[PDB]
């Protein structure tokens, strides 16, 4: 049944799984026509698909190609979620493929399943987790990477960088989901912590700076800070 | 007009004869039911006054031969048998009927509730979702699994209905999941229609079949298929003309014949909210719609 706080550490076992996303798929930006109605335009989306165990994320690009001519785009959006994620397992070796897919929003539930009926063993689960995962679009790399894209394109990264050498994926993960209720809390303060001091870098083949074992912990608070901050300014408490 | 003569009554017992239903005391001079109309399905259904629990009944069509009841003190029920000696049988009748130990089917010229309610109905077909091949009636009762419920456990004592499951390969064709979910024309048409049904009058038959055994076992597995098949209609954009006015027609008389203190475990909200309210057949099930909406309106 659903992931939760009690069944957490399942994330970190040894059964291959997949969380899926599908928050960024169908992006638009809202505009007044010439005539004062309204319109969407449509830009570049992705599939946020993430192993928790070992970083890997699967980021397919949407092109705004997809949409066109097309009607009732948000649920059309889920489907091409659930088509995309299907073809990705296809594509993996039966060694790699996910014994259990997770999705982040119970509407993905019914269009994984339709889409993976070949693969009965394969469990499509929900959780009552509320996942960051709408600000990976916040990581400057993986936004830069979905605005440049002309064509339908797979992008593979590892979305912990270097983390597992010296933590394990429980702390990974929780470093991760920690930086991206930040990023989503307050995206300006979240940035201007990551990037403060210009003697720390990211690599070129990474998405996070290069911060110590101790400059980490630092951050760490940081972002936590930050979190609180502006729970109590939402709520007045 | 066809009789189902009765040896005797020695347990106080409930008896059905189609929608009727008559109280029989302990060791009562009752022998059967005569006046029975030919040219239709019937059921006659029992519930014992000590065990309100275990509704059941047998399936039949007096054209098929000379039925007759007769207690079981070993297993507890009234059983339906088959006489062949048909002059030991219109010995037996003619003897209940001279002596009038029999009641009379009770059908108002008027009322068309049987014809209505068993239209598509057909002993061939009732036969092969109750197997049972040695007896020309079928025993049915209120625990009986169907084949469906078995897959998610006795196959000789199970209702065989036609599995439909919408997140099936079966149900959807590779490469038009999103369209075959959404709109289940293919389902009902292709699959289900031409494949296994072979036409729309025997689609309505299991379906009639599956409502009444719902309504007269309260049969939990009869209940699903019935919706299900409700389901599978409301849920295609393409459906024959004829097949929407003749389901409107159906579900009007079930929804008429339901025992008002049963519309909450009979029917289900989710169903009947979704082919009234936001199916392609929304607009389509006037008769239905209006019976629905004056005399269960708290389901809706």
């Amino acid at each position: 049944g659903a992931m939760n706080s009690s069944n957490y550490a399942e994330l970190f076992n040894n059964d291959i799984k997949l969380f899926v996303d599908d928050t960024n798929v169908y992006r638009v930006t809202v505009h007044k026509t010439f005539e004062g109605n309204v319109a969407t335009k449509a830009i570049n989306g992705c599939i946020f698909t993430l192993n928790p165990k070992t970083g890997h994320l699967f980021l397919k690009i949407i092109h705004t190609s997809v949409w066109a001519g097309q009607k009732r785009l948000s649920q059309l959006a889920k489907w091409k979620t659930a088509e995309e994620v299907s073809a990705l397992v296809r594509s993996l070796p039966k060694e790699e493929q996910p014994k259990q897919i997770i999705v982040t929003r119970k509407a993905m539930l019914d269009p994984l399943e339709v889409h993976m009926l070949d693969f009965p063993n394969i469990a499509i689960r929900p959780t009552e987790l509320r996942l960051p995962f709408s600000a990976a679009m916040s990581i400057d790399k993986l936004s830069d990477v979905v605005m440049k894209a002309t064509e339908p394109q797979m992008v593979l990264f590892n979305i912990y960088d270097d983390w597992l050498d010296r933590i394990s994926s429980y702390t990974a993960f929780s470093r991760l989901t920690l930086l991206l209720r930040a990023l989503k809390t307050n995206e300006e303060s979240a940035k201007m912590i990551l990037l403060s001091d210009p003697t720390i870098t990211i690599k070129s083949y990474h998405l996070w700076p290069s911060f110590t074992d101790e400059q980490w912990i630092t951050i760490e608070s940081q972002m936590r800070d930050l979190i609180l901050t502006e729970y109590g300014r939402k709520y007045n408490v | 007009m066809n009789t189902v003569p009765f040896t005797s009554a020695p347990i106080e017992v409930t008896i059905g004869i189609d929608q009727y239903s008559f109280n029989v005391k302990e060791n009562q001079p009752f022998h059967g039911i005569k006046d029975i109309p030919i040219g239709h399905v019937h059921v006659i259904h029992f519930q014992h006054a000590d065990n309100s629990s275990m509704r059941y009944g047998y399936w039949f069509d007096c054209r098929m031969g000379n039925f007759y009841i007769q207690y079981d003190p070993k297993d507890g029920l009234y059983k339906m048998m088959e006489e062949r000696d048909g002059a030991k049988f219109e010995n037996i009748v003619h003897n209940f009927k001279e002596r009038q130990m029999m009641v009379s089917y009770p059908k108002i010229d008027e009322d068309d509730t049987w014809y209505n309610l068993t239209e598509f109905v057909q002993m061939d077909k009732i036969r092969k979702i109750v197997r049972k091949d040695e007896n020309q009636f079928s025993y049915v009762d209120s625990s009986m699994t169907t084949v469906q419920e078995n897959e998610l456990s006795d196959p000789a004592h199970s209702l065989n209905y036609t599995v439909i499951n919408f997140k099936s390969r079966e149900a959807i064709r590779p490469g038009h999941e999103m369209e075959d979910f959404l709109d289940k024309s293919y389902y009902l048409n292709t699959v289900m229609l031409q494949g296994i049904f072979k036409n729309s009058s025997n689609y309505f038959g299991e379906l009639q079949f599956a409502f009444l055994n719902a309504m007269f076992f309260g049969n939990y597995g009869s209940s699903l298929q019935w919706h299900a098949m409700i389901e599978l209609i409301c849920s295609s954009a393409t459906v024959p003309k004829h097949m929407l006015d003749k389901l409107d027609e159906i579900l009007y008389y079930q929804i008429k014949t339901l025992p008002e203190q049963y519309s909450d475990i009979l029917l289900n909200e989710r169903v009947w909210n979704i082919c009234l309210y936001s199916s392609f057949q929304k607009n389509s099930l006037h008769n239905t719609e209006k019976i629905m909406e004056n005399k269960y309106p708290e389901l809706l």
